[PDB]
C-alpha cells in the first residue's frame, strides 16, 4: 500500500477523486428527493401521479372510410334477412337503413341494385322478403343522393322498472314506455310538462302556467335565470324537427372529452357522426379494446363526410390540454389536423363517492382540476389559437355539463364546487374579450339512468317518476343535448349565453335527498325482509319434513368432412348438360389439407379467423397442442381416472374447466406476439450478439490449451503468438502478443420484436415423432411432417400405403416447396461451425429445400413418383399447386402433395429489417399499436409485414380417383 | 396491397364483371402474419374452409381502409365475418420476391357431382361416410395416445 | 388577480384558487376532525365566509369569481353531510 | 454475407438477402434480358436439378402455359459447402489422393 | 502506471469504484430532476414556490 | 479462401483484465450491453471517445487456423470475367457471382 501511494503521488493521480464526486452527487440526490417529497406531501400521491401526460400526436387514430363500411352494412343486413335472423322491420333495421341512407352515393346504388335484381325470389319467402325490402331501400336511397346526412334516432324510448321477486331479489330493467314509442311523442310529452311543473308546431301545445320538462331560461335585469316561453318554444320546435326529419351536422368540427362506452358522451358522439360531423374524441384509457370499440362505432354510424379522430388524453394535465388544442389547430404539414373547432363538449369527469367535507384531499383536488380548471384552460387555449389566426367570425360553442343539485346530496368531494363554478362563464362571456371566439351553452343535465355518475340509482327511478318527474335514458339525454347544436340554438348562443334546463322537473321535488333516501330504504328493507322470511320458512320446512342432475359438455372434436347433399339438390346446382361432358381424369380436386402455424392447426386457426374465439373443441385442441393438458387412463391418487389431466401437476381437468384454467395463457402464447427467445435457441432481438475485431495493444496473459489447439493458434497468428509445451503435463501455454487480432463480443438492439410464432409448448413428440428424428432434422421438417400426416387424416387416409391399392408406386408425387429451407441448419454451417461448436456431421443435408420432402417420403409415403420442389419466395405454395396440377394432368402422377413451408430465425429477421420489408416494432409502439394490431392489411397506416412461421399442405388428385377411393372432396382446383 | 388491389380490379374490369358486384377481399395475414412460402398454402386452406362453410372472415385489423383503394370499385374490404348463403369460387393470389406472381381458382366441390350419374354419386357417398367414421376413430386414438 | 382574463388563467390563478377555496374547505374539515376526535358536539364554530355579490361581472380577475361562487355550496352541504354540529355557516356578501 | 460477414460487422450490402434466393438468378435474367410474364417455376433438386428443370419445362410447354422455356441449372463453390461435403465424406480427400 | 496497476491488483483495490458510483448517482440526479421539471411544467413556478 | 489455413474462432474466458482500448460512444455502449459488469467504459473528457476495459471473466474469441484436406476443385478458368461478356459493373457489384 505504501509503494502504491508513492507511485500515485509521483503520477499526480488522486485516488479519492471518485469518492469525493460521488459524495457530492449523493448530497444533490438527497436535496432533490426532499423537494419531491415536499411536493408529494403538499399535493398528495393521487394528484401527482394523475397529472402524468397521455397525449401524443403519433397515437392519433383516424377513421374516415365510410365509403366501404356502407357496403359491409348492406351485405350484413341482406344475409341476415336471407337467413331469417331478422324476420321483421324492427327499430334496429330502420336505424340500419338510416345509416345506409346517410352514406348513399351512385356506387352504392349500383351495388344494391345489382344484388337485388339478382336475388331469386322463388327460393322461399326470405328471398321474396329481402327483394321487397331492398327495393324500398333503393327507392329511399335514390332520394337522398345529394342530401346532407342526418342524425335521426328511431329507438323505442324506455322507462325505468324495478321489481322485487318472492325471495326479495332486486332486478332493474329498462322497459319500453307504454305511451311514448317514438321520439316525436317524447318531444310532445316534454312540451306538455306535468302537474308538478305547474305554477302547428309542438310549442303550440305548451299549457298556460306550466313549465315544460325541457326549457330555456332568460336572465332577468336582476340577474336571475327564469324560464322563458319564447326561447323554450324555439328549443322544443327544433327538437320536434330533429325527431321527425332528423338534423345534419355537416361541416361541424367538434372536440368531445368523456365519451367512453356507457356514457352520455358516447351517445352524443354517435349522434354527431350520424349527422356528418368531424369529431375528435379523447380517451383516458387508450387501448386496443377502446380503439376497436370506436372503429366499430364509426363503421356503424359514420355518415358520408364524417371523420373520427381518437386520441389519448389526460384532461387532468395542463400540458395535455395545450398539446391537444395545438394539435387540432396545427397545419397538416406541421403534423396537426388543420381544423378550427365549431364546438367543445368537455364531459370528462371522475367519480367522488363518500368524500365529505373533511375527507377532501388529493383525489378531490385532482377531480376539481379536471372538471373545472382545465376546462377553463381548454377554453383559453381555443381562444388563443383562434385569435392568433385572426378568426373572429367562427365561434366555438362550448356545451358546459352543469348540474341542478349543488351540495344537495353530499359525499361527492368537490363535484358540486366544480359544477357551480362553471356558471361564472355566463357572465364572463359579457365581461371579457373572448366572446367572438367562444359562445356559452349551459346544459343543466337531469337524472340520467345508466352512467358512471348515476348508475347506482337506477332502482329508485320508478318511484321518482311516480312523483310526476321525468328521468332520462342516455339516448334521450344525448338527443336533448344534440338539440343544442341545431342552427337556431347556435345562433341564439351567438347572441348571448343560453341556459338549457334538461332536468325534467326534478327541481320541483322538495327535500330531494331525503325523498331518494326514503325510496332506497323502502326497497332495501322490502328485499331484506322477504329474503330473510323465505330462508326461515325453507329451513323450517327442511327440519319438519326432513330430506336435478346437470350434464357438462365434453369436447367432441370433429374432422369436418364436406357435407354431401342428396343427388337431387346437387343435380340442381350445375347445368344438366354437364353430366358425362367432363373427363374426370383431368379434373383436379383437393381431398385434404392441414397446417402448422401460429394459431395451431387448420381447425383452431379457422375458429380464430372466422369467429374470433375458441369453442370448447377448439380450446381443448389448443390446450393439447400447447402441452397444457394430457390424457390419462388408470389409477390417479388411487382412484381410477379416464380423462384430461394438467400436464404439470397431473391433477384431473374437466373439459368444461379447460377454458377457465387455460384460455388466457393459450391466447397469450399464440399468434403474433413478442418473440420468445426459448423458441429460437436463445435469440433475443433486444440483445443481438456481434463480434468486433480488435488489434491487441499489449500482450495477453498466457492461457492453457491442448497441443492441437495451441498449434492451431500458432498456425493462425504466426509470430504474434508464442506457444510453449509445459513439461509437467503436456499441455501448452498460449501467449498472444502485440499486434495480434482478437474478436470482442458486443451486443446490438434490434427493433423487430414481434413475430407470428407457433404456439408456445408445441412439440412434435405430442404428434408422435420420435426423438431420433427430432434430433436429426431441422425444425421446419417437423412442421412439414406433422402437416403431411394431418393432411392425410383430413383426406381420410390414415395409412398412406392404402394409396397403392389404387395406384402404382410411381404415381404419388410431392410438389411442395420452400422459400429458404432449413435455415437453422444453415446457421449451423455458417456460424456454429465457425465458432467450433458441436454441429452434427451431416448438417448440410438438413438445410436443402428438398430435404423436407425427402424425409416425408423416407418416413411416411415410400413412393417413387415425381418429386418437383419449387422455390418461389412468398409465392411458393401457389407455384407448388401449379406444378402438382401440371404433373397430374401430364399423366406422371394421380396424387400429389402440394404446399409450402418456411421458418423464422434471427438472421432472416435482421435482413428483412435491413431491407425495410417488415414493420419496425419501436415505431409501432410509438403509435400505440400492440402486437395483435401490427398486421393490418389494406389500412391507411400499414407499414411493413409481420414475419411468421409454419407449414401448409394439401393433397390433390384426379377427381376420378377421388371418387373411386371415396375420399372427401373439399374443392376443385 | 395497392398493387394487388389494382391487379384484381383490372382482371375484373377486362372480363366484364357486373358493376355493383365487387369481389369480397380476405386478408388472412392480419391474424397469422407472413410465412415466407407457406403463405399461399394457408390461404388455400382458408379458401377451402370458406367454400365449404359459406362463411367469409373479416379483416378485424382493418380499422381504416386506405383512401387510395376507393378507386378500385370491384374490390370490397370487410372488417367483420359474413355468413353468406354460399360461396361458389375463391381466387388466391400471391406475389413473391423475384417477380414471382401466382394465381389459383378453387371452385365449390358440389359442381363436380353434376358430372356423374346418380348411382356413382350414391356409391361415392357411402364410401366417404365409411371412410370418415374410420378417420374419426383413428384421429381420436392418435390424439390421446 | 388583475388583468387575468380567461385565456391567461395559469399558475398564479390556480394558486389563488387553492388559497381562497380549496384550503378554506380543508380548514373547515380540519376543525371538524379536531372537534369530533374529542367528541365535541355542542360547541359549533361559526364560519364567516367572505362572499362576493359579483360573479364574473367585471372580468380580468383570474379565478376569483369561481372561488367566491364555489363557497356558496356550503349552504346546502351543511344540511346534506355530517358536520353541522361542529360548524355553522354564515355567508357574508360583502359590498363595495 | 448474412451469416458470417454481418456477424463480424463487415460492410454488407443492405439487400444481400434477396441475392441469396435460388429464384433470384431467374429474376435477374428476366429483369435484364427477357422481360416476359410467362411461367417461372424454379426447381431445387440438389444434383438432379437440371433434369428436374427439363421435366418441368417440358410439362409447362405441353400444358399450353408456354411455348418457349429456359431450362438448366447452376451452383457455386464456396468454403463452407466444401467443408461440409468433406465432413459427410462425399468428396475425395486430397491428402489421401 | 503499470507498477501501480500491478500493486492495485495485488491489493484487490478497485481504482474505478468511486467513478462508477458517481456515474450511477448522476443518473439518479437526472431522474429526480426530470420528475421535478415535470411537476414545474404542470403546476408552474408560482404555485410550486 | 485457403483450405490450408481455414479460419476459426475459439471462445476464451479472460483470466486477467485487458489493456484499455478506445472506441466511439456507440461502440462502447454496445460492448457494455454485451458484457454487463465484466467491462468498464468511461468517457474521455478531452475527445468524447470512450475507453473500453474488459475485466476478469469476460468472454473473448481468439482466431485459430485449421488445415482442411480438400485442396482441389473444378474452377472456372482463372481470368474469367463477366465484364469480358459485356456485363456492367453495377450489376457485378449488385448480384451474387
Ligand atoms: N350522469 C348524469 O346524470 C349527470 C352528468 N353530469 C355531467 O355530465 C358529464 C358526463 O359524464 P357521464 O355521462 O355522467 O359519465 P361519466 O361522468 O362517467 O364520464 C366521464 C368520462 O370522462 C373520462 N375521463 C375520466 N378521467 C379522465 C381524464 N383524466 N382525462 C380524460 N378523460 C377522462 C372517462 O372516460 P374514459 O375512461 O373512457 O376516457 C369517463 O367515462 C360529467 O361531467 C358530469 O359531471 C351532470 C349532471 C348529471
Amino acid at each position: 500500500r505504501q509503494q502504491l501511494q508513492v507511485l500515485a503521488r509521483y503520477l499526480k493521480m488522486d485516488l479519492d477523486n471518485g469518492e469525493r464526486k460521488f459524495l457530492k452527487e449523493k448530497d444533490t440526490v438527497a436535496e432533490l428527493q426532499a423537494q419531491l417529497d415536499y411536493l408529494n406531501a403538499e399535493l398528495g400521491e393521487f394528484f401527482v401521479n394523475g397529472v402524468a401526460t397521455s397525449f401524443s400526436r403519433k397515437k392519433a387514430r383516424t377513421f374516415d372510410s365510410s365509403w366501404n363500411w356502407a357496403k359491409q352494412s348492406l351485405l350484413s343486413l341482406y344475409f341476415e334477412i336471407i337467413h331469417g335472423v331478422l324476420k321483421n322491420v324492427d327499430r334496429e333495421v330502420v336505424s340500419e337503413a338510416i345509416n345506409i341512407m346517410n352514406r348513399s352515393n351512385d356506387a352504392l346504388i349500383k351495388f344494391m341494385e345489382y344484388h337485388i335484381s339478382n336475388t331469386d325470389e322463388t327460393k322461399g319467402e326470405n328471398y321474396q322478403l329481402v327483394k321487397t325490402l331492398g327495393e324500398q331501400l333503393i327507392e329511399n336511397c335514390k332520394q337522398v343522393l345529394d342530401v346532407d346526412p342526418v342524425y335521426k334516432d328511431v329507438a323505442k324510448p324506455t322507462g325505468p322498472k324495478t321489481a322485487i321477486d318472492k325471495n326479495g331479489n332486486i332486478t332493474y330493467s329498462e322497459e319500453p314506455r307504454e305511451k311514448v314509442r317514438k321520439l316525436s311523442q317524447y318531444v310532445q310529452e316534454m312540451a306538455l310538462g306535468g302537474p308538478i311543473t305547474k305554477e302547428k308546431t309542438v310549442s303550440s301545445t305548451i299549457p298556460r302556467e306550466t313549465i315544460p320538462f325541457l326549457h330555456l331560461r332568460k336572465k332577468t335585469p336582476a340577474g336571475d335565470w327564469k324560464y322563458d316561453r319564447q326561447l323554450s318554444s324555439l328549443f322544443l320546435d327544433g327538437l320536434e324537427k330533429a325527431a321527425f326529419n332528423g338534423v345534419t351536422f355537416k361541416d361541424k368540427y367538434v372536440l368531445i372529452t368523456g365519451a367512453g362506452k356507457g356514457s352520455i358522451g358516447a351517445e352524443v358522439l354517435q349522434g354527431l357522426l350520424q349527422g356528418g360531423a368531424k369529431v375528435v374524441v379523447t380517451t383516458s384509457r387508450f387501448s386496443k379494446q377502446v380503439t376497436d370499440y370506436y372503429q366499430s362505432i364509426y363503421a356503424k354510424y359514420g355518415a358520408k363526410g364524417s371523420t373520427l379522430i381518437v386520441v389519448p388524453f389526460n384532461q387532468g394535465s395542463k400540458q395535455d390540454v395545450e398539446a391537444l388544442i395545438e394539435f387540432i389547430y396545427d397545419t397538416e404539414k406541421n403534423g396537426g389536423l388543420g381544423w378550427d373547432l365549431d364546438a367543445i363538449i368537455p364531459f370528462a369527469a371522475i367519480p367522488e363517492q363518500g368524500i365529505e367535507l373533511e375527507h377532501i384531499d388529493s383525489k378531490s383536488e385532482f377531480a376539481h382540476r379536471i372538471m373545472l380548471t382545465n376546462i377553463l384552460r381548454m377554453m383559453g387555449c381555443v381562444k388563443k389559437q383562434k385569435s392568433a389566426r385572426g378568426i373572429e367570425t367562427r365561434p366555438a360553442q362550448v356545451i358546459l355539463p352543469m348540474s341542478p343539485n349543488h351540495g344537495t346530496f353530499g359525499g361527492d368531494g368537490m363535484y358540486s364546487e366544480s359544477k357551480l363554478s362553471l356558471e361564472t362563464l355566463f357572465n364572463r362571456w359579457h365581461s371579457e374579450s373572448w366572446a367572438n371566439q367562444l359562445t356559452v351553452c349551459g346544459a343543466i343535465i337531469g337524472w340520467t339512468r345508466g352512467t358512471g355518475l348515476m348508475s347506482a340509482n337506477n332502482i329508485i327511478a320508478e318511484g321518482i317518476e311516480k312523483m310526476g318527474v321525468r328521468t332520462f335514458s342516455q339516448k334521450e339525454m344525448a338527443f336533448n343535448l344534440l338539440g343544442l347544436l341545431t342552427p337556431e340554438v347556435v345562433e341564439l348562443c351567438q347572441k348571448s349565453p343560453v341556459m338549457a334546463d334538461l332536468n325534467g322537473g326534478l327541481q320541483f321535488v322538495p327535500e330531494l335527498k331525503e325523498f331518494t333516501a326514503k325510496l332506497r330504504k323502502e326497497l332495501v328493507e322490502t328485499s331484506e325482509v322477504r329474503k330473510a322470511v323465505s330462508i326461515e320458512t325453507a329451513l323450517e320446512h327442511k327440519v319438519v319434513n326432513g330430506n336435478q342432475v346437470e350434464i357438462q359438455p365434453r369436447a367432441n372434436i370433429q374432422l369436418d368432412f364436406p357435407e354431401l347433399k342428396p343427388y337431387k339438390q346437387v343435380k340442381q346446382i350445375a347445368p344438366a348438360e354437364l353430366e358425362g361432358l367432363l373427363d374426370l381424369e383431368r379434373v383436379i380436386v383437393v381431398t385434404g389439407f392441414a397446417e402448422v402455424g401460429p394459431w395451431g392447426s387448420a381447425r383452431t386457426r379457422w375458429e380464430m379467423e372466422a369467429f374470433g374465439e375458441f369453442s370448447l373443441e377448439g380450446c381443448v385442441e389448443m390446450a393439447w397442442i400447447m402441452g397444457f393438458i394430457s390424457y390419462h387412463n388408470g389409477n390417479l391418487k388411487g382412484r381410477p381416472y379416464t380423462g384430461w389431466v394438467d400436464s404439470k401437476t397431473k391433477e384431473p381437468v374437466d373439459d368444461k374447466d379447460v377454458k377457465a384454467k387455460y384460455e388466457t395463457s393459450i391466447l397469450e402464447h399464440s399468434g403474433i406476439r413478442l418473440i420468445e427467445p426459448e423458441l429460437f435457441n436463445g435469440y433475443n432481438p433486444e440483445k443481438k450478439e456481434m463480434i468486433q475485431e480488435v488489434i491487441v495493444e499489449e500482450d495477453l496473459e498466457p492461457f492453457e490449451a491442448s497441443k492441437e489447439t495451441a498449434e492451431q493458434f500458432k498456425h493462425q497468428h504466426g509470430d504474434k503468438v508464442d506457444i510453449f509445451e509445459i513439461p509437467e503435463t503436456g499441455e501448452y501455454s498460449v501467449k498472444l502478443l502485440k499486434g495480434a487480432t482478437l474478436y470482442i463480443p458486443k451486443a446490438l438492439r434490434f427493433d423487430r420484436l414481434v413475430a407470428g410464432q407457433i404456439p408456445t409448448g408445441w412439440n412434435a413428440k405430442t404428434y408422435g415423432i420420435s426423438d431420433d428424428i427430432i434430433s436429426q432434422v431441422d425444425p421446419i421438417t417437423l412442421f412439414v411432417l406433422v402437416s403431411v400426416v394431418e393432411a392425410f387424416i383430413a383426406s381420410g387416409i390414415t395409412d398412406p400405403y392404402e394409396m397403392y391399392k389404387y395406384v402404382h408406386v410411381s404415381e404419388v408425387g410431392n410438389c411442395s416447396g420452400s422459400g429458404m429451407g432449413g435455415v437453422s441448419a444453415l446457421r449451423g454451417m455458417f456460424k456454429d461451425r465457425f465458432k467450433d461448436e458441436p454441429v452434427q456431421n451431416d448438417i448440410l443435408q438438413e438445410s436443402f429445400i428438398n430435404t423436407m420432402s425427402a424425409w416425408v417420403n423416407m418416413l411416411l409415403i415410400s413412393s417413387s413418383g415425381p418429386i418437383k420442389t419449387p422455390v418461389g419466395a412468398c409465392a411458393t405454395s401457389v407455384e407448388s399447386v401449379d406444378i402438382g396440377v401440371e404433373t397430374i394432368l401430364s399423366g406422371k402422377a394421380r396424387i400429389c402433395i402440394v404446399g409450402g413451408y418456411d421458418d423464422f430465425q434471427e438472421e432472416g429477421s435482421f435482413e428483412f429489417g435491413n431491407m425495410k420489408a417488415t414493420s419496425n416494432t419501436l415505431e409501432e409502439f410509438e403509435h400505440g399499436r400492440t402486437p395483435a394490431e401490427m398486421s393490418r392489411p389494406a389500412t391507411t397506416t400499414r407499414n411493413g409485414f409481420m414475419e411468421a412461421q409454419g407449414a401448409g399442405i394439401q393433397i390433390i388428385m384426379q377427381a376420378d380417383l377421388a371418387l373411386k377411393m371415396g375420399v372427401p372432396i373439399y374443392g376443385i382446383v | 396491397d395497392k398493387n394487388e388491389s389494382a391487379t384484381i380490379n383490372e382482371m375484373m374490369k377486362h372480363l366484364g364483371r357486373s358493376e355493383g358486384n365487387p369481389v369480397i377481399g380476405v386478408f388472412q395475414k392480419f391474424l397469422t402474419g407472413h410465412p415466407k412460402g407457406a403463405a399461399g398454402a394457408w390461404m388455400m386452406n382458408g379458401a377451402l374452409q370458406i367454400l365449404n362453410s359459406g362463411i367469409i372472415p373479416g379483416n378485424r385489423n382493418a380499422d381504416n381502409v386506405d383512401k387510395i383503394l376507393e378507386q378500385f370499385e370491384y374490390v370490397l374490404y370487410p372488417s367483420k365475418t359474413l355468413k353468406t348463403d354460399g360461396v361458389r369460387a375463391v381466387s388466391i393470389t400471391s406475389f413473391g420476391f423475384g417477380q414471382k406472381g401466382g394465381q389459383a381458382i378453387v371452385v365449390h366441390p358440389d359442381y363436380l357431382y353434376g358430372a356423374i350419374t346418380e348411382d356413382r354419386y350414391n356409391e361415392y357417398v357411402a364410401k366417404v361416410s365409411a371412410r370418415e367414421k374410420s378417420a374419426y376413430k383413428f384421429f381420436h386414438n392418435g390424439m390421446i395416445y
